[PDB]
C-alpha cells in the first residue's frame, strides 16, 4: 500500500502525500497575485553552481499566448507537465475553434493527475502546477493544481517550504484592504508589491539574479528579462 | 530507504527516488567527460581508458554526432548513452522533416529530458545509467547542455560528468572566472585537453586515450567535427607540459 | 515490474482448491438468505433485507430479486454490483437467443452461461471472481418449472428447494423437514415465509425486511409490492 | 492481458499447480470405468434429478465422457471436445476417432500448464467409446498435466486407489468381462467397495440403464455376498 | 426495396390511431405469400415496416429485443414518442448500408392518452411503401380530423383498398388495427 | 500497463478490503446529506476552504448532471469530478442519443454504479474514495434520492448522510422527515442537519445547496417550444442560502 | 541481495547484478581466442563435448564470406545474436549493395543487447562473441559483451581461464600485429595463445577449431584434420 | 438452375430435388443430392451457386448437430429456420454473400405438425403449404393452387408432386434429370420415387 | 513465483532450466545407440497399473520416415515438440522437394525450447528428446535434444533416472564396430539393468531407423524373441 496508489486501511494515498513532499525538493517558493487586469507569478530562482547558464533555469513557463505557469517542484516533472499543458491548449484551440481557459487547462490537468493517483502503473508527478491568465471571460484568474488532483482558483497563492508565512502575509493584506484583488491599474506596480511582499515574508533581500518574474495580460503571458526585474527593484528601492 | 528503492517510480516518504538516484552513482564510477562552451561553439572532450595494450588505438570512439550539428558525450553505461543518442537521433531526423530546418539544441534538449523522464515513471523500466553533455551551434549560437538521469537538464558554461567530475568542474569553474570574455575554440580544445588530464590524476589505475571534439561557426562552420590530427596532438602536449 | 503486486487469483491452494472462491463464498455467507422453493404449479422466491432503515425506500428498493426475461427471474445473495453485472449479461443472452430462434431461451441454457462466466474468473484473466450466488427460477416447455442455483465457482445444480446466503444449513434443514413434492404454490409460499422467520438474525420478520416473487400459471411472474407482502404476511400468521 | 506465468518449475523439478490440480481431482466425485469385449461401462455413485443429470456427456453419438474434479472446468473441456468432434466431422469426412478426441482433450489440458496467465484444468476424465466402423472398445483417461494412456479398466476420483485395487483384483487382463451383465456386475461390484450406469456399444448404442436395473444387480451382489 | 413490395398507411382519430398494411409478400412480379403481415406491436406501440421483407424482419426482431431490454431497465412499457426516437437512431446507425425500409409508428402515450404517429409527429396520416403517392392522395382527399373510431376504420380501409388496387405489387388482403388506450381491434379486409 | 491483475481481492474472511479503505476515506470526508420532499428532493453539503486565499466559488461540490438529476458527493473530490464526467457523458452516450430524452435518475445511477464497480474489479485500479448522493426526477418514477457507494451498491432513500457527521445527521432526518414534508421545509431541516455539523462558520459561502424542484423555464435559454420543460435542477445562491439562514 | 531479481533494478552502487550473471555465464564458457594483423582476423576455440561418446559443440559460426563469429557461454543466445548480424550484413547488402562494415555490425548487437538490460520481461543475453571481418578498412575483431559493451581490440580472449591467453597476447602484441603475408603464422601465433588457457588438457583435432578472413581470404573454418597442421 | 420443390401436406413434408449437375457446356452428374438431413425430423433442400450451397448446409448441418448434443434435445424446424434465416441475413451483409436458397420440411414432434420454410438467400423466411424457388414455382404454383388441399395424404401430395415434376418437363426448357424425392413425417426422413 | 521465469542465477545459469533438468531425472529411461547400419532406440514403458494397456504409452514416436524420437521426463510437453518437429520436417520437403536433415531438425526443435517468459510459453519444456535419424549427409545420427535448447550428436545415449548407470555402461561397451543386433541386444541388457521392473516386451519398446525401410517401432513378438536370445547369450558373458 506504501508503494502504489491503493488505499491503505485509513483510506489515504500515501504515494500522494509523498509526491507532495517531492513538491518542497527545489526548497523554492513562488507567490501569484492578481491585479485588476493583471496576475503576477513571482518565483525564487537559486542558481548557485556559477557553471550553469541563468537564462535556462527557470520554473516559469509559457503555456499559451493567454497561459503561463508556474511549478513548485522537480524540473523534469515540471517539463513533463508543460509539454502536456501545451499540447492540450492547441489541441482545444484546435477543436473548439477558441483559446483555452486556465481554469479549463487546470481542470485538465487536474484530472490527469486524478487518473495517477487512480491507476497503479502511473506514479504522480511531484509538481504543483500554478496557472495564470486574464481570462476573456472571468478576468485575471489563478488555478493551482496538486498531485492530488485536486485544484481552485485563487484570489492570491503562494507555494514552497514557506508558503504559510507568504500566505498569511496575503490574508492580513487582503483583511487591510478588504478587496480580492491587488488594486493597481498597471502591471509593473502589482509586480513591485509582490516582490515587496515576497520580501517581508522572506526576511531576504533580492537581486535581480534571485528571481523570475511571470506576467499575464489581456493580451499574452510575458517573462521579466533580469534588467526588467532590476527596473522594478530599484523602483521599490526609489518608491 | 530500504523498503522504496526496489522499484523505480516508488516515492519514498521523504519525496525521493531512489532508484535514480542509484542510477547516478552509476555514472559516478564512469569515465570523466567534459563540456566547454566557447564564444562561438562547444567543445566536448572525455577520458577513453586503455584496459589493455590490445585495444585499438583510436578506434573506440565514444563522442556521437547528432544530425550533423549536435555531439554528445556521456559517463556511466555507455550502452544507455547509445539507446539515448539513438533516440536523440530519430527525434532529430523527425523534427528536420517536419520543419525543415535542423533540430534548435534547446528542442533537442527537451525531447531528450522527456525521455529520459519517462524512465523515471513506470517501475517496468530502469533510469538511464548515463549523464550526457551534449550541445551544438544552431541559429542563436552555442548552446551546451548537460542531461542527469532524472531527466533533469540545464544549460551551462562548463560541465563535467564522471569519477573525475570534482576536479573537472574546479578547473571549468577557474576557467570562466579567468575568461569572462569567452573563450576562444582552439584555446577551449586546449583547456579541455589539459582539464582531461587533471582529472585522470584521479582513477590512474590505468592509461587512457583523450578524444576531443567540436563545433563551431568559425572553425567548423558549425558542424561537429572531430579533433584530429596537428590540434590534437597540440592539445596533448599543452596539457602534459601544463602538468609537467 | 508488478509481479510483486499480484494476488494471484485463479491459483490452486496445495488442497486444490481456489481460495478466491472460497473467500467469495464466505463473503455470501454473510448475504441475506434467499429461499427458492418449486412447488408442482410454480415457482416461490423469497429474500430477506440485510439493510434496513425507516428512511429507506423499501417501495422502490429492488435489490434481491430480478427479471432476466419473461419467464425467469433471480434471486441474488453478494455483491449486488457484480449481480447487476451478470444479470444485464443474462438478459443480452436471453434475448440473443429469442433473436436467433424465436423462441423463448430455456433456463438452463442461461444458467450455463452465467455459470461459464463466472467460471472463466477462476481459471484466466487474474481478476477476483464476482462474488454472488444465484437462484434462478424458470419456466420452459422442456422441463417446466425449474429452480437452479449458481455460486461464484461456476458450479450449478438444480433443485426442488434451495437456500442461499447467511444461514443455509438450517434453512435446508427446514425444507427438508416441510417440503412436499405435491405441495401448491400457496403451501410453498408459507413454507418460505416460515423458513425465513425461523432463521432470520433480526428480533421478527416483517414486510420492509421482505422481497417475494412468484412464476406460476401462461405463465405469470410477479414480483410481489410491499402491501402484497403484508396480505401474505397476516395470511400466513407471521405478523 | 494477464500473462503470468502460473506454472513454472520447483527446484525439485515438480509443476506445483499440476500436482494441485490432481489433488482437485482426488477430492472429486469418482468416475469409474469397465471396458469389456464389446461394450464399455462407465459408472458412478432436494435436487432435482432431472435438471441434475448424469455426469457422463456424450461428446458425439459414438463417444462418450466422464469426469472427476472441478464440475465447471469439465463443462469447458466437454464443449471444446463437442466443438472439435463436429468440426472435424465438417472439415474432415468422418466422426472422430476416440483417441483423436482424448489426444485433443489432453492437449487441452497440456496448454493450460504451460500457457501464461491461466490455471490448469482441476479435471480428469474417462474416454469411452467405439471407433466409428470399429467394435474395439477404448477406454482412455487424461489428466490435468495433459497424459493420457488407455485402460483396460480405470477409476478417477475420491476412493479411486480403493476401487482400482479391487479392479485389479478382479478383472482378468487376459479374461476380461465377456457380457454387459459382466461388466455392468463388476463396475457396481466396485462402487460398491466403498448408483448410475451408461453403457456404450457400438454403433452409437449408448444406454443409461434404469436404476431399477441397477437396484437388481446390486441386491443379486448384497445377496451373493 | 421494391422487390418484395407493400404499403402500411396510419392516421390519427379522436383519441384513437388506426394502422394497415396489406399482406402480400411477392418477389418482383411472383407473388409468394398473403399471410406477410408488415405490422408489428411491442407492448401497445405499433411498428409498421415497409419494404425488402428481409429488412422487415430483421429490425421487427431487433425492435423487439430493444424494447424487452427497455421494459426490463426501465420497468415500463416504451412509449410511442421514445419508440420512434430509438428507431430513428437504430436506422441512423446504418447509415452506411442503410436497412432499405419505411418504418411507420402508431400509438397511444399511456400517460397523456394523445395519438401519436410518426414516419415528425405528422399527426393527420402517414405513409409508407410502393403506393405511396397513391394513399396520400386518397388520405389527403378523405381525411378529416377527429374522426370517430368507426369513420377512422372506413376512411384508413378505403383510402388502403382504393391505393391498393392501383398498385401491382401490393394487395392479396389487409389488416386494420384500431387502436385505443383501452383497446386494439385487429380487422381483415378483403381486396377486389 | 503491466498491472492487468486485480487490486481489490476476497480476504480470508469474504471482505474486499479495498471497497472498505475507499469507504473509510468516505466516511473522513466531509458531511452531505439529501431529503425528498413530496415536490422536490435537497441536496446539501458543507465547502470546507482549503485556504482563505482559495475561492470556494470555484469548486462545484454540487453538480448538475442532467437539467433534473444533480449530485452530490463525500470523500475523495478528484474522484467525484471525473465520476461526474463520465456520468454526464454515458446520460448522453447510452441513453439521449437514443432515445432523445434524458436518463431517469434509477437508470443513471445504475451506469454510475457500473463504472464504480468496474474499479472494484478490472485490472490495476483502486475504487474510488467517493460515495454519491444522486437526486433527480422523471416522469414515471418522481422525485428519486440515490446514495451510491464505492461498491457501485446503490439504494434509494426517503432521506439520508454521508460522511463524518452522517450518524447524527442520520438520527436527525429520521426524527425530522415525514411523508408529508414540502420542499420548503425539506429545505429547512437540511440547513438544521449542515448547522450540527460545520466547523462553526455557517453561511451561503461555507454552505452549497441545490434542489431538484419545479421546471425553471427562465433558465432554459429560449422561448417558442411550449413542450420543452425548463431545468428543475437548481443551485441555490448564497444570498437565497443566507436568506433562509436570517429565517432559519 | 533484494537487487538481483530483475534487470530493471540498480543497486545502491548502479550495479545491475543480472547483467553481471549474464557475464558469468560467459566466464563458465570454454575459451575462444580471437587476433588480427592488418591484412587477416583469426578466431581459434576450444570446443567442448558433453562426454566421451558426444560431439564437440559448435564454437564458430559463419555469417558471411566477410564476416564471422565465435561464442562462448550460452549458445541459443549466440544462434538468435548470429542470425540477427547475418539479417543486418543482408539488409546491407540487398539496399545499399555494401559490405556491412564490422563497427557497425558491432554496434547494431550492442543496441538489441541493451534493450534486455533496460525493460523488464526479457533477459540479458549470456553470451560473449567474438567478431572477425573484413572489410573496406581492413581486418576487424570485436569483443561482444552482452552489457551491450563492444571493443575493437587487435586480440582478445573470452571464456574460462581466457586471461592467459589474453596475457600472452598483450605480451606478443608487436609481433603477431605485423603477420601480414602469412595467414598459418597468424593461426599458430593464435594456437599458442589458447594454449596458454588450457588446464590438465591438450589440443586434438576433435576439440580445436579455427577460422580465418582476410583481404582475399574468404571466412573459412578449419575443424578436424584441417587444424592437425597447426597442432 | 436448380429444382427445388416442396409440398406440406397434412401428415408429412415431400421435398423434391433436382439431380442433375451442370458445369458450362456438360452435364457432369444427373444423380446429386441436393439435400441434407439436419435432425431426425428436419430436412434442408438448397439451390444456388456452385460451391456455396453445400458449404453453407454443412455449415447449417453442424451447427443444428452440435446444438443437438449440447442440449441432447431437437430444435424445432421453426428454431432451425430461424438460425438459417439469421445465417442468410448475414450472409447478404458480408463480403462474400452465400447465394443459397433453401427449403426447410420438418416435422415439429412437440406440435406432431408438419412445417414447411422456404428461405431466400436474402433471408426471405415464410412458413408455406407449398414452395419452390427460381423458376420452378413459374411453372408449378398454378397446378398447387389449383388441386393443393391440406387434408392431403402423402400418397395425394406425391401424385401432384408427379403433374408437377411432368408440367416441368413439359414446358421448362432444361433438362434437370428428373427429381429425388424425400418424405419428412413422424417416422423420420425417408427418400421415395 | 518470487523470482521471474527469465532470471539467471548467480552462477549464470537459467533457474527454470535447471529445475526442469531436474524433472527430466524422474523421466523413464531412453536409450540410443548409433551404428554404421542403423540407430537404436529403446524406452522403459513404466506402466503404472496392470490395468494400463503398455501398447498406448507410445514414448517412441516418428517424426519423419528416417527421422525417430523417444522422450523421457513430462511427456506430455514432448506432443508440441514432435508437433512442430513434424511440421517441420514436412515443410522442408515442400519447400525444398527434399527430407530434412536430423541436425536441421534438432536444431527446430531446440530453437523451441528457451522461447518462454512474459511479455511465449509460460515456462521451458520438462523433456529431453533423443532424436535418431538417416540422412544422406552425415549417415545415421543420434542426437541428444535438452530443454537448455542446446543439443549434442551422440555415440550412444541414456536419459532419465537410469541415465547415470546406462551411461557408465555405454561407455565401457559401445565401439564403431556393433552391428544393428549387437545395438539391440545392448539396449536391452542396459534398459534390464536399470530398469526395476523384469524386463519384457511389455515393460520396455524398441525401435530402429535404417535407410532400407526407415524407421519402425518393433512388435513384441520380436522383441520378446530378442529378450529371449539375451537370456541365452547371457549365459556366456
Amino acid at each position: 500500500d506504501r508503494h502504489i496508489t491503493i488505499f491503505s486501511p485509513e483510506g489515504r494515498l500515501y504515494q500522494v502525500e509523498y509526491a507532495f513532499k517531492a513538491t518542497n525538493q527545489t526548497n523554492i517558493n513562488s507567490l501569484a497575485v492578481r491585479g485588476k487586469d493583471c496576475t503576477v507569478v513571482i518565483s525564487q530562482k537559486k542558481v548557485p553552481d556559477k557553471l550553469l547558464d541563468p537564462t535556462t533555469v527557470s520554473y516559469i513557463f509559457c503555456i499559451s499566448r493567454t497561459i503561463g505557469m508556474v511549478v513548485n517542484g522537480p524540473i523534469p516533472d515540471a517539463r513533463n507537465a508543460a509539454l502536456r499543458a501545451k499540447a492540450e491548449a492547441a489541441e482545444f484551440r484546435y477543436k473548439y475553434g477558441y483559446d483555452m481557459p486556465c481554469d479549463v487547462l487546470a481542470k485538465r490537468m487536474a484530472n490527469l493527475s486524478q487518473i495517477y493517483t487512480q491507476r497503479a502503473y502511473m506514479r504522480p508527478l511531484g509538481v504543483i502546477l500554478t496557472f495564470v491568465s486574464v481570462d476573456e471571460e472571468l478576468g485575471p484568474s489563478i488555478y493551482k493544481t496538486d498531485p492530488a488532483g485536486y485544484y481552485v482558483g485563487y484570489k492570491a497563492t503562494a507555494t514552497g517550504p514557506k508558503q504559510q508565512e507568504i500566505t498569511t502575509n496575503l490574508e492580513n493584506h487582503f483583511k487591510k484592504s478588504k478587496i480580492d484583488h491587488i488594486n493597481e491599474e498597471s502591471w509593473e506596480k502589482v509586480v513591485e508589491f509582490a516582490i515587496t511582499h515576497m520580501i517581508d515574508a522572506l526576511g531576504t533581500e533580492f537581486s535581480k539574479n534571485d528571481l523570475e518574474v511571470g506576467v499575464a495580460t489581456k493580451d499574452k503571458f510575458f517573462t521579466l528579462s533580469a534588467e526588467n526585474i532590476e527596473e522594478r527593484l530599484v523602483a521599490i528601492a526609489e518608491q | 530507504g530500504t523498503g522504496y528503492d526496489l522499484s523505480n517510480s516508488v516515492f519514498s516518504p521523504d519525496g525521493r527516488n531512489f532508484q535514480v538516484e542509484y542510477a547516478v552513482k552509476a555514472v559516478e564510477n564512469g569515465t570523466t567527460s567534459i563540456g566547454i562552451k566557447c564564444n562561438d561553439g562547444v567543445v566536448f572532450a572525455v577520458e577513453k581508458l586503455i584496459t589493455s595494450k590490445l585495444l585499438v588505438p583510436q578506434k573506440n570512439v565514444k563522442i556521437q554526432v547528432v544530425d550533423r550539428h549536435i555531439g554528445c558525450v556521456y559517463s556511466g553505461l555507455i550502452p544507455d548513452g547509445r539507446h539515448l543518442v539513438n533516440r536523440g537521433r530519430e527525434e532529430a531526423a523527425s523534427f528536420k522533416k517536419l520543419y525543415k530546418t535542423p533540430i534548435p539544441i534547446p528542442a533537442f534538449a527537451d525531447r531528450l529530458g522527456q525521455y529520459v523522464q519517462a524512465h523515471t515513471l513506470y517501475n517496468s523500466v530502469r533510469p538511464f545509467g548515463v549523464s550526457t553533455i551534449f550541445g551544438g551551434v544552431d541559429k542563436n549560437g552555442a548552446h551546451l547542455y548537460m542531461l542527469e538521469p532524472s531527466g533533469s537538464y540545464w544549460g551551462y558554461k562548463g560541465a563535467a560528468t564522471g569519477k573525475g567530475r570534482q576536479s573537472a568542474k574546479a578547473e571549468l569553474e577557474k576557467l570562466v572566472d579567468h575568461h569572462p570574455e569567452g573563450l576562444s575554440a582552439r584555446e577551449a580544445v586546449k583547456q579541455a585537453a589539459k582539464i582531461i588530464y587533471l582529472a585522470h590524476e584521479d582513477n590512474k589505475e590505468k592509461d587512457f586515450e583523450l578524444e576531443i571534439s567540436w563545433c563551431s561557426l568559425s572553425e567548423t562552420n558549425g558542424l561537429h567535427k572531430f579533433v584530429k590530427g596537428d590540434l590534437l596532438q597540440e592539445a596533448i602536449d599543452f596539457a602534459q607540459k601544463e602538468i609537467n | 515490474g508488478s509481479r510483486r503486486y499480484d494476488s494471484r487469483t485463479t491459483i490452486f491452494s496445495p488442497e486444490g482448491r481456489l481460495y478466491q472462491v472460497e473467500y467469495a463464498l464466505e463473503s455470501i455467507s454473510h448475504a441475506g438468505t434467499a429461499i427458492g422453493i418449486m412447488a408442482s404449479d410454480g415457482i416461490v422466491l423469497a429474500a430477506e433485507r440485510k439493510v434496513t432503515s425507516t428512511l429507506l425506500e423499501q417501495d422502490t428498493s429492488t435489490e434481491k430479486l430480478y427479471k432476466l426475461n419473461d419467464k425467469i427471474a433471480v434471486a441474488v445473495a453478494g455483491l449486488t454490483a457484480d449481480a447487476e453485472i451478470l444479470i444485464n449479461t443474462a438478459r443480452i443472452h436471453a434475448q440473443n437467443y429469442l433473436k436467433t430462434y424465436n423462441e423463448d431461451i430455456p433456463v438452463e441454457i442461461l444458467v450455463r452461461r452465467l455459470s461459464d462466466i463466472k467460471q472463466g474468473y477462476t481459471q484466466h484473466g487474474g481478476l477476483r471472481p464476482f462474488g454472488v450466488s444465484f437462484i434462478y427460477a424458470g419456466y420452459d416447455d422442456r422441463y417446466g418449472y425449474q429452480l437452479y442455483t449458481s455460486n461464484p465457482s461456476g458450479n450449478y445444480t438444480g433443485w426442488k428447494a434451495i437456500s442461499v446466503g447467511a444461514n443455509t444449513s438450517a434453512a435446508q434443514t427446514l425444507l427438508q423437514m416441510d417440503y412436499k413434492d405435491d405441495m401448491k404454490v400457496d403451501d410453498a409460499i408459507e413454507l418460505a415465509l416460515k423458513t425465513l422467520s425461523k432463521t432470520t438474525d433480526s428480533s421478527a420478520l416483517t414486510y420492509d425486511r421482505l422481497e417475494f416473487a412468484t412464476i406460476r400459471k401462461e405463465v405469470y411472474q410477479k414480483i410481489f409490492k410491499p402491501q402484497e407482502i403484508k396480505d401474505i404476511l397476516v395470511k400466513t400468521g407471521i405478523t | 492481458g494477464y500473462d503470468r506465468a502460473l506454472s513454472i518449475f520447483s527446484p525439485d523439478g515438480h509443476i506445483f499447480q499440476v500436482e494441485y490440480a490432481l489433488e482437485a481431482v482426488k477430492r472429486g466425485t469418482c468416475a469409474v470405468g469397465v471396458k469389456g469385449k464389446n461394450c464399455v461401462v462407465l459408472g458412478c455413485e432436494l435436487q432435482d434429478t432431472r435438471i441434475t443429470p448424469s455426469k457422463v456427456s456424450k461428446i458425439d453419438s459414438h463417444v462418450v465422457l466422464s469426469f472427476s474434479g472441478l464440475n465447471a472446468d469439465s463443462r469447458i473441456l466437454i464443449e471444446k471436445a463437442r466443438v472439435e468432434a463436429q468440426s472435424h466431422r465438417l472439415t474432415l469426412e468422418d466422426p472422430v476417432t476416440v483417441e483423436y478426441l482424448t489426444r485433443y482433450v489432453a492437449g487441452v489440458q497440456q496448454r493450460y500448464t504451460q500457457s501464461g496467465g491461466v490455471r490448469p484444468f482441476g479435471v480428469s476424465t474417462l474416454i469411452a467409446g467405439f471407433d466409428p466402423r470399429d467394435d474395439e472398445p477404448k477406454l482412455y483417461q487424461t489428466e490435468p498435466s495433459g497424459i493420457y494412456s488407455s485402460w483396460s479398466a480405470q477409476t478417477i476420483g475420491r476412493n479411486s486407489k480403493t476401487v482400482r485395487e479391487f479392479l485389479e483384483k478382479n478383472y482378468d487382463r487376459k479374461e476380461p468381462p465377456a457380457t454387459v451383465e459382466e461388466c455392468v456386475k463388476l463396475t457396481v461390484r466396485s462402487l460398491l467397495e466403498v448408483i448410475e450406469i451408461t453403457v456404450v456399444k457400438p454403433d452409437s448404442d449408448i444406454v443409461a440403464l434404469s436404476s431399477e436395473e441397477i437396484n437388481q444387480y446390486v441386491t443379486q451382489i448384497e445377496q451373493e455376498k | 426495396s421494391s422487390i418484395n413490395g407493400g404499403i402500411v398507411v396510419a392516421m390519427t382519430g379522436k383519441d384513437c390511431v388506426a394502422i394497415a398494411c396489406d399482406l402480400r409478400l411477392g418477389s418482383q412480379s411472383l407473388g409468394v405469400s398473403n399471410k406477410f403481415e408488415k405490422i408489428f406491436h411491442y407492448g401497445h406501440v405499433f411498428l409498421g415496416i415497409t419494404g425488402l421483407a428481409t429488412d422487415v424482419t430483421t429490425l421487427n426482431e431487433m425492435f423487439r429485443y430493444k424494447t424487452n431490454l427497455y421494459k426490463l431497465k426501465e420497468e415500463r412499457a416504451i412509449e410511442p414518442e421514445t419508440f420512434t426516437q430509438l428507431v430513428s437512431s437504430s436506422l441512423y446507425e446504418r447509415r452506411f448500408g442503410p436497412y432499405f425500409v419505411g418504418p411507420v409508428v402508431a400509438g397511444i402515450n399511456s400517460k397523456s392518452g394523445k395519438p401519436f404517429i410518426a414516419g415528425d409527429e405528422a399527426k393527420d396520416f402517414i405513409v409508407s411503401g410502393t403506393a405511396s403517392d397513391q394513399l396520400f392522395g386518397m388520405c389527403e382527399s378523405l381525411y378529416e380530423p377527429n374522426l370517430e373510431p368507426e369513420d377512422l376504420f372506413e376512411t384508413i380501409s378505403q383510402a388502403l383498398l382504393n391505393a391498393a388496387d392501383r398498385d401491382a405489387l401490393s394487395g392479396w388482403g389487409a389488416v386494420v388495427y384500431i387502436i385505443k388506450k383501452d383497446e386494439v381491434v385487429k380487422r381483415y379486409l378483403k381486396m377486389r | 500497463d503491466r498491472y492487468s491483475f486485480s487490486l481489490t481481492t476476497f480476504s480470508p474472511s469474504g471482505k474486499l478490503g479495498q471497497i472498505d479503505y475507499a469507504l473509510t476515506a468516505v466516511k473522513q470526508g466531509v458531511t452531505s446529506l439529501g431529503i425528498k420532499a413530496t415536490n422536490g428532493v435537497v441536496i446539501a453539503t458543507e465547502k470546507k476552504s482549503s485556504s482563505p486565499l482559495a475561492m470556494s466559488e470555484t469548486l462545484s461540490k454540487v453538480s448538475l448532471l442532467t437539467p433534473d438529476i444533480g449530485a452530490v458527493y463525500s470523500g475523495m473530490g478528484p474522484d467525484y469530478r471525473v465520476l461526474v464526467d463520465k456520468s454526464r457523458k454515458v446520460a448522453h452516450t447510452s441513453y439521449k442519443r437514443i432515445y432523445g430524452e434524458y436518463p431517469p435518475t434509477k437508470l443513471l445511477v445504475s451506469e454510475v454504479a457500473k463504472i464504480m464497480q468496474e474499479a472494484t474489479q478490472s485490472g490495476g485500479v483502486r475504487p474510488f474514495g467517493v460515495s454519491l448522493l444522486i437526486a433527480g426526477h422523471d416522469e414515471f418514477n418522481g422525485f428519486s434520492l440515490y446514495q451510491v457507494d464505492p461498491s457501485g451498491s446503490y439504494f434509494p432513500w426517503k432521506a439520508t448522510a454521508i460522511g463524518k457527521g452522517s450518524v447524527a445527521a442520520k438520527t436527525f432526518l429520521e426524527k425530522r422527515w415525514n411523508d408529508e414534508l414540502e420542499l420548503e421545509d425539506a429545505i429547512h431541516i437540511a440547513l438544521l442537519t449542515l448547522k450540527e455539523s460545520v466547523e462553526g462558520e455557517f453561511n451561503g459561502d461555507t454552505i452549497e445547496l441545490a434542489i431538484i424542484g419545479d421546471e425553471n423555464p427562465d433558465l432554459l435559454g429560449y422561448t417558442g417550444i411550449p413542450t420543452d420543460k425548463g431545468p428543475r435542477f437548481r443551485k441555490l445562491t448564497s444570498q437565497e442560502i443566507n436568506d433562509r439562514l436570517e429565517a432559519l | 541481495n533484494n537487487y538481483d531479481g530483475d534487470t530493471v533494478t540498480f543497486s545502491p552502487t548502479g550495479r545491475l547484478f543480472q547483467v553481471e550473471y549474464a557475464l558469468e555465464a560467459i566466464k563458465q564458457g570454454s575459451v575462444t581466442v580471437g587476433l588480427r594483423s592488418n591484412t587477416h582476423a583469426v578466431l581459434v576455440a576450444l570446443k567442448r563435448n558433453a562426454d566421451e561418446l558426444s560431439s564437440y559443440q559448435k564454437k564458430i559460426i559463419k555469417c558471411d564470406e566477410h564476416m564471422g563469429l565465435s561464442l562462448a557461454g550460452l549458445a541459443p543466445d549466440a544462434r538468435v545474436l548470429s542470425n540477427y548480424l547475418r539479417q543486418q550484413c543482408n539488409y546491407s547488402s540487398l539496399v545499399f549493395n555494401r559490405k556491412l562494415a564490422v563497427e557497425r555490425a558491432g554496434h547494431l548487437l550492442c543496441d538489441k543487447a541493451q534493450k534486455n538490460t533496460q525493460s523488464y520481461g526479457g533477459r540479458p543475453y549470456g553470451v560473449g562473441l567474438l567478431i572477425i571481418g573484413y572489410d573496406k578498412s581492413g581486418a576487424h575483431l570485436l569483443e561482444f559483451q552482452p552489457s551491450g559493451n563492444v571493443t575493437e581490440l587487435y586480440g582478445t580472449a573470452i571464456g574460462a581461464r581466457s586471461q592467459g591467453a589474453k596475457t600472452y597476447l598483450e605480451r606478443t602484441l608487436d609481433t603477431f600485429i605485423k603477420i601480414d603475408g602469412n595467414p598459418d603464422e597468424l593461426i599458430k601465433a593464435g594456437v599458442e595463445a589458447i594454449s596458454q588457457s588450457l588446464r590438465d588438457e591438450s589440443l586434438t583435432v576433435d576439440n580445436l577449431s579455427i577460422a580465418i578472413v582476410g583481404k582475399d581470404t574468404p571466412f573459412t573454418i578449419y575443424d578436424g584434420e584441417a587444424v592437425a597442421k597447426y597442432i | 438452375m436448380d429444382i427445388i420443390l416442396g409440398i406440406r401436406v397434412q401428415d408429412s413434408v415431400i421435398l423434391a430435388s433436382s439431380k442433375a449437375v451442370t458445369r458450362g457446356i456438360s452435364v457432369l452428374k444427373d444423380s446429386d443430392d441436393k439435400t441434407r438431413q439436419l435432425s431426425p425430423h428436419t430436412l434442408m433442400s438448397f439451390a444456388g451457386e456452385a460451391g456455396d450451397t453445400v458449404q453453407f448446409a454443412e455449415y447449417i448441418q453442424a451447427n443444428i448437430q452440435l446444438y443437438s448434443i449440447r442440449e441432447d434435445y431437437e430444435l424445432s424446424p421453426q428454431a432451425v429456420s430461424s438460425f438459417v434465416r439469421q445465417e442468410l441475413a448475414k450472409s447478404i451483409r458480408s463480403r462474400r454473400p452465400y447465394q443459397v436458397n433453401v427449403l426447410i420440411g420438418g416435422y415439429d414432434k412437440k406440435k406432431n405438425k408438419p412445417e414447411l420454410y422456404q428461405i431466400d438467400y436474402l433471408g426471405t423466411k415464410v412458413e408455406l403449404p407449398y414452395g419452390a424457388h427460381g423458376y420452378s414455382g413459374f411453372y408449378t404454383f398454378s397446378l398447387l393452387d389449383h388441386h393443393y388441399r391440406p387434408d392431403m395424404t402423402t400418397e395425394e401430395g406425391l401424385d401432384l408432386l408427379k403433374l408437377c415434376v411432368q408440367e416441368l418437363e413439359k414446358r421448362m426448357p432444361m433438362d434437370f434429370k428428373g427429381v429425388i424425392v424425400k418424405i419428412v413425417d413422424k417416422d423420420g426422413i425417408r427418400q421415395v420415387d | 513465483y518470487d523470482r521471474g521465469v527469465s532470471t539467471f542465477s548467480p552462477e549464470g545459469r537459467l533457474f527454470q532450466v535447471e529445475y526442469s533438468l531436474e524433472a527430466i531425472k524422474l523421466g523413464s529411461t531412453a536409450i540410443g545407440i548409433a551404428t554404421k547400419e542403423g540407430v537404436v532406440l529403446g524406452v522403459e514403458k513404466r506402466a503404472t497399473s496392470p490395468l494400463l494397456e503398455s501398447d498406448s504409452i507410445e514414448k517412441i514416436v516418428e517424426i519423419d520416415r528416417h527421422i525417430g524420437c523417444a522422450m523421457s521426463g513430462l511427456t506430455a510437453d514432448a506432443r508440441s515438440m514432435i508437433e512442430h518437429a513434424r511440421t517441420a520436417a514436412v515443410t522442408h520437403n515442400l519447400y525444398y522437394d527434399e527430407d530434412i536433415n536430423v541436425e536441421s531438425l534438432t536444431q527446430s526443435v531446440c530453437d523451441l525450447a528457451l522461447r518462454f517468459g512474459e511479455g511465449l510459453m509460460s515456462r521451458p519444456f520438462g523433456v529431453a528428446l533423443l532424436i535418431a535419424g538417416h540422412d544422406a549427409d552425415d549417415g545415421y545420427q543420434l542426437f541428444h535434444a535438452e530443454p537448455s535448447g542446446t543439443f549434442y550428436r551422440y555415440n550412444a545415449k541414456a536419459i532419465g533416472s537410469g541415465s547415470e548407470g546406462a551411461q557408465a555402461e555405454l561407455l565401457n561397451e559401445w565401439h564403431s564396430s556393433l552391428t544393428l543386433k549387437e545395438a539391440e541386444l545392448l539396449v536391452l541388457k542396459i534398459l534390464k539393468q536399470v530398469m526395476e521392473e523384469k524386463l519384457d516386451e511389455n515393460n520396455a519398446q524398441l525401435s530402429c531407423i535404417t535407410k532400407q525401410d526407415g524407421f519402425k517401432i518393433y512388435d513384441n513378438e520380436k522383441t520378446a524373441e530378442l529378450i529371449k536370445e539375451l537370456k541365452e547369450k547371457e549365459a556366456a558373458e
